[PDB]
């Protein structure tokens, strides 16, 4: 045998057993016709066939499936007809593949969510009670203070990630807790002890539902109610320890030394490699279903044998959780630091204007353009890459509804500035000194700030492309088109006056052009330049005269302004599908 | 013919824990052996031990006997077939084609008519003669099915006629029916005077009474080996009957694995493991194994030759197989040939979108516009060539690597085939690009001008693609190599070409590392093709074009003959480097 120890309850559901019953559901791409009534305290496991419109069943019952629509049939939750409100208010969904932030602890991941799921009327002590109560019920009193690192590899084990993934639903004490493939990837010993941790959760006056493909032999002995299917048609529903009796009595009885679940799952299988194969057993599946619903047609159950957190507080909670994670991620910091450093020196040394001969004029123009035009090459890829790492997290958090697009929009733009400012300093200041540029603190700062805004403008661009296009290689291609366009119409590789009307207006809104036109105005504003010549007819020759320096900052802020409008509309209306 | 495979002892360690301990096994012809084991059992490692696909990465002091004779480490590939649990097949070939090209790479004797007999032969036994001449393609309803892929791979291994077949978890990603079908197919293959040894993860109840010998490893130690009848008796005599409705696989696996969730149960279950394992080593069935293997050594009843039979065609004949094997994969693929040929024309149409004509007036952009176009070309020509490799080569890599261990060909022979069939498309691709926008930009209309321009950019387009091969030979993730190569071309033209930094006045290392950029010599060529015969109209410094050729890349007009020979010589350099880079990949 496996393991035996404490099985006392610590966190129970404080309400009446809320019920869920479904009367005659027909769904298609799916499921043809099912009927049952379940109550809290029960744990119903579905066995069914492999991915035969039933790993979509817990999405049809919650009303959030896809690839079809509910075609007939009623769904009752606590005696109430199904609606996304009752699904957000009653049913705690544990997604098989969800993400948690890697560089936080079990307490922290639960606490940050607990400050967004429990009512505002809870004191911090009440909310701390609920986090500890969840930990203690899920047997996470051990290992609560460790990192939940997944790509950080070292940390908690797969069974503990799952236990932490359930707690993120147990934090708001659900009455109906449905799990989809809880024993995926899990060890035989781990899968067994995790099922018991759910058996105790249903014993805590909850209604626990389990979709589960090919159970092991030991896990089938731990089911309470059990639903056996073949595809869209159900075969048998009732107490697990009687599935042998119900089926021994109807004429396909259950052999010795064989897991009943993986014996009867194959017994109603419908194969597809032949027209006569698939002809035969869908006749067997519809026939076998036709005889269980009347063996329990006269028998009932069809059973054989508060104000929430506001936008501000969520902003405060999201901006913490984001900034708290990303500053423990020391590996990606040091690399993104060096990729700025080693680069800010590659630019500076090619145009080294000190220990040799002073910078030529066109040598000084190329430097200023490159400084601006070379920054999106790194900036685009990773700002995009960070988003796509978070869409697994962002989707289920925005769907379950613990925050609006509002707070995340402001949390997403600001949690990167603490990082962003270090990146620019490491990139911006060394190039300015190595190449002999116009001395003084006033020019140096204006140089720093425009580049800060242009890279910030570019962050808001790449950030917006990631939430707007479906996939990475399309978002990557779209921001590289803008970058390639903003590069050509930047005003160095081609003449501004010899611009086709649309490249003329493309230059008007290219933040790579305003970086070049601005920095060319900071270096050659009023200084006289050594062949001397005053900087002004110099810039007038290269049509950098109009639009004084301060406007260049306003324009670039306006360009980042428009991108922000794009990004908020993108998040709020375009859903963020992972992978 | 008592054809048999044995292991007198078996051990393996890395450096510095150990992975296998005294694994002693004996299987006969006609038997299908099943190897269960929990994670870290090393059951995956034991299969690699027999097929001899470890080599010398650790220390193996075991002995592998075949037909009463001991095998050298050099004769393990010379006898055994071995198929991976995830089969990689080129998606643009049919099943006959995949088997045909496989058949071509395996035998050296002639008569191509009797190859269609053997390709057709292996499609009968595995029920794929129905779907031969059909495209493999993608998944279930839009190509070939999952089990049919598994059988195409089993057909490719059957064309060599190995007498021992080691399967690694062949029922991992399969249906309840197809995974049962494959087990059914495997049990037929063994009874036909063949040895089938496979490992299984979640062995369903039905599979039990079907295997001839089942054996369990737990951390390299052999816990049990015997027949399902001998097994049920053994753990019953040890004191553990099979529960009423429990899968004996699901039971004895749990019974002989080490729970590690607690210090107490790891000590506990290991104490239980040590009783079961030790009681087995003193078993009649255990010593029946060791008595059998050396009974095989000193019975001079059937000694034999190693199998698969060592007939190897040469290198020049093998490249021809892979050359038309890959070209048929690319041209039958409609998307890739279009993209491979047109992305230079799209690059060129995008520039022409922004700058229509060149304008010969110095003040309206006579040289500013000229310097930009050559920079964009010398800069983005190696990039588009790279996109070809990171998109289309990683799949041909996985094909090469499966087949490189199996002895069809060596990894470098793959890239040389790949090196060669990209030649026609790339040459045509830059002509699609040159012929269109050169005359439209209006650079300089003499016919000889256009001719040099086309060739001058074919090299960076080949260099950028060939460099991406030699990198992909030692970097696995192509998303990284995409990040690397693009960084190197932006670095290459920014330093090597005198455009954005006059090659004469930049600091010493940038002069030095300039002479190693393929961009330096490309620009020295292209800066001449346009600025030589020009004269301008109009501050306004340069009047006739020979002056700008002097300001940057001075004297380059003299070196025009040499600057082409240099630029084009990098192409044979990368291919040679790749060959050596892929023989290093042979050991990683
Ligand atoms: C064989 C040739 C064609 C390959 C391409 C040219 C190679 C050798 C040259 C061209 C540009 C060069 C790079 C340009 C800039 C730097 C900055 C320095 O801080 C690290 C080395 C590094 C990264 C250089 C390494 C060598 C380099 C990659």
């Amino acid at each position: 045998f496996s393991s035996e120890s404490d099985n006392s309850l610590y966190f129970t559901y404080s309400g009446q057993p809320n019920t869920l019953e479904v009367r005659d559901l027909n769904y298609q791409v799916g499921i043809q016709n099912l009927s049952f009534k379940v109550r809290s305290g029960q744990m119903l496991a579905i066995i069914g066939s492999s991915g035969c419109g039933r790993a979509s069943l817990l999405d049809v019952i919650t009303g959030r499936g896809h690839g079809g629509k509910i075609k007939s049939g009623q769904i009752w939750i606590n005696g109430q007809p199904s609606s996304p409100q009752l699904v957000r208010k009653c049913v705690a969904h544990v997604r098989q593949h969800n993400q948690l932030l890697p560089n936080l602890t079990v307490r922290e991941t639960l606490a940050f969510i607990a400050q967004m799921r429990l009512p505002r009327t809870f004191s911090q002590a009440q909310r701390d009670k609920r986090v500890e109560d969840v930990i203690a019920e899920l047997r996470l009193r051990q290992c609560a203070d460790t990192r939940v690192g997944n790509m950080y590899v070292r940390g908690l084990s797969g069974g503990e990630r799952r236990r932490v993934s359930i707690g993120v639903q147990l934090l708001w004490n659900p009455g109906i807790l449905i799990l989809d493939e809880p024993t995926s990837g899990l060890d035989s010993f781990t899968a067994h002890n995790l099922v018991k941790t759910l058996s105790r959760l249903a014993k805590g006056n909850r209604l626990v539902l389990i979709s589960l493909h090919q159970p092991r032999s030991d896990i089938f002995r731990l089911f309470d109610l059990v639903l056996l299917m073949t595809s869209g048609t159900p075969i048998y529903l009732g107490a697990a320890q009687h599935m042998v009796q119900y089926f021994t009595a109807i004429g396909y009885p259950c052999p010795r030394y064989s897991n009943p679940a993986d014996f009867y799952v194959d017994l109603t299988s419908i194969d597809r490699r032949s027209r006569e194969q698939e002809l035969a057993t869908r006749e067997k599946a519809q026939s076998l279903a036709a005889l269980f619903l009347e063996k329990v047609r006269d028998l009932d159950d069809f059973l054989w044998k508060t104000k929430m957190p506001g936008a501000v507080q969520q902003f405060t909670t999201l901006i913490r959780r984001q900034i708290s994670n990303d500053f423990r991620d020391l590996p990606t910091l040091l690399i993104h630091g060096a990729e700025a450093c080693l680069m800010s020196m590659t630019i500076g040394f090619l145009y080294f204007g000190h220990g040799s001969i002073q910078l030529s004029f066109m040598d000084t123009a190329a430097l200023l353009f490159m400084i601006g035009a070379l920054i999106p090459f790194n900036v685009i890829l990773d700002v995009i890459s960070k988003c796509y790492s978070e869409r697994a997290m962002l989707y289920y958090e925005l769907e379950d509804g613990l925050y609006t697009t509002g707070p995340y929009f402001f949390a997403k733009i600001l949690g990167e500035l603490p990082e962003h400012c270090a990146y620019i300093i490491i990139y911006g200041m060394p190039t300015y000194w190595l190449a002999n540029l116009r001395p003084g603190l006033q020019p140096f700062l204006l140089h720093f700030l425009l580049v800060w805004l242009v890279v910030f403008c570019c962050r808001i661009m790449a950030l917006a492309a990631a939430a707007l296009l479906p996939t990475f290689h399309m978002a990557s291609f779209f921001s590289n088109a803008l970058y390639n366009s903003f590069y050509l119409a930047g005003g160095f590789m081609i003449n501004l006056s010899s611009l086709w009307t649309v490249p003329a207006w493309i230059s008007k809104v290219s933040f790579l052009r305003w970086c070049f036109e601005g920095l060319m105005k900071i270096q050659f504003s009023r200084r006289t330049y050594k062949m001397a010549v005053s900087g002004d007819k110099i810039l007038s020759v290269m049509e950098l005269d109009s639009y004084p320096l301060y406007a260049i900052y306003l324009i670039v802020i306006g360009l980042s302004g428009g991108f922000m409008v794009l990004y908020y509309v993108s998040l709020r209306f375009i859903k963020q599908k992972p992978s | 013919e008592p054809h048999s495979l044995g292991i007198l002892h078996a051990s393996y360690s890395v450096s510095t824990r150990q992975i296998l301990k005294d694994v002693s096994l004996y299987v006969e012809s006609g038997q299908i052996m099943c190897i269960l084991g929990s994670s870290g059992s090393g059951k995956t490692t034991l299969l690699d031990a027999m097929s001899g696909r470890l080599g010398r990465a650790g220390t193996f002091l075991g002995e592998v006997y075949v037909n009463g004779r001991a095998l050298r480490r050099e004769q393990f590939q010379d006898c055994f077939s071995y198929v991976l649990q995830s089969d990689t097949l080129l998606s643009s070939l049919t099943v006959r084609e995949t088997l045909h090209y496989t058949a071509l790479l395996a035998i050296r004797r002639g008569n191509p008519g009797s190859f269609q007999k053997k390709v057709e032969a292996v499609m009968a036994e595995l029920s794929l003669s129905h779907v031969a001449d059909r495209l493999i393609g993608n998944y279930s309803l839009g190509g070939i099915s999952t089990g049919e892929r598994r059988r195409v791979s089993i057909a490719a291994q059957l064309l060599q006629d190995p007498k021992v077949m080691l399967f690694d978890e062949p029922t991992t990603g399969l249906d309840c029916m197809t995974a049962n079908q494959i087990v059914v197919l495997l049990v037929e293959l063994a009874r036909r005077n063949r040895i089938v040894v496979l490992t299984i993860h979640q062995p369903r109840s039905e599979l039990f009474q079907l295997f001839d010998k089942i054996a369990i490893l737990s951390f390299g130690e052999l816990i049990f080996c015997g027949t399902p009848a001998e097994m049920l008796d053994f753990f019953n005599d040890c004191g553990y009957p099979c529960p009423e409705h429990s899968n004996p696989f699901d039971f004895y696996m749990d019974l002989t694995s080490v729970d590690t969730q607690s210090k107490e149960r790891e000590i506990e279950t290991s104490k239980r493991v040590q009783m079961i394992e030790s009681a087995y080593k003193k078993s009649a069935i255990c010593h029946k194994t060791l008595k059998n293997i050396e009974r095989m050594k000193h019975l001079k009843t059937l000694p034999m030759v190693p199998f698969k039979t060592k007939d190897s065609p040469g290198v020049f004949s093998k490249l021809g197989v892979l050359l038309r094997r890959v070209t048929r994969n690319l041209v039958r693929n409609k998307l890739a040939v279009i993209t491979r040929l047109l992305q230079n024309l799209i690059m060129g149409l995008f520039l022409l979108f922004f700058v229509l004509r060149v304008r010969s007036n110095v003040l309206k952009g006579a040289i500013q516009d000229r310097v930009g176009l050559l920079y964009q070309f010398v800069g983005a020509t190696p990039y588009t060539g790279m996109l070809n490799a990171v998109n289309l080569f990683p799949v041909l890599r996985a094909v090469s690597d499966q087949e490189s261990q199996d002895g069809l060909y060596q990894k470098w022979q793959m890239m040389l085939a790949y090196a060669l069939h990209v030649l026609p498309f790339s040459v045509v691709a830059t002509m699609i690009f040159s012929s269109v926008c050169y005359w439209t930009l209006g650079l300089h209309p003499e016919v000889a001008r256009f001719g040099y321009f086309s060739a001058a950019l074919l090299a960076p387009h080949l260099i950028g693609e060939f460099l991406t091969l030699v990198l992909l030979g030692i970097v696995q993730n192509p998303n990284i190599v995409n990040s690397v190569v693009a960084l190197l071309s932006i670095a290459g033209v920014l330093v090597g070409s005198g455009f954005l930094r006059n090659i004469q006045e930049m600091p010493i290392p940038f002069k030095i590392i300039s002479y190693f950029t393929f961009q330096k010599y490309c620009s020295e060529i292209l800066v001449v093709n346009e600025f030589y015969g020009l004269n301008f109209t109009c501050m306004c410094a340069f009047t006739q074009g020979i002056q700008f050729i002097e300001k940057t890349c001075p004297g380059a007009t003299s070196r025009f003959t040499m600057n082409f020979l240099i630029l084009y010589s990098f192409i044979p350099a990368l291919v040679i480097l790749g060959i050596v880079v892929f023989k290093i990949r042979d050991h990683l």
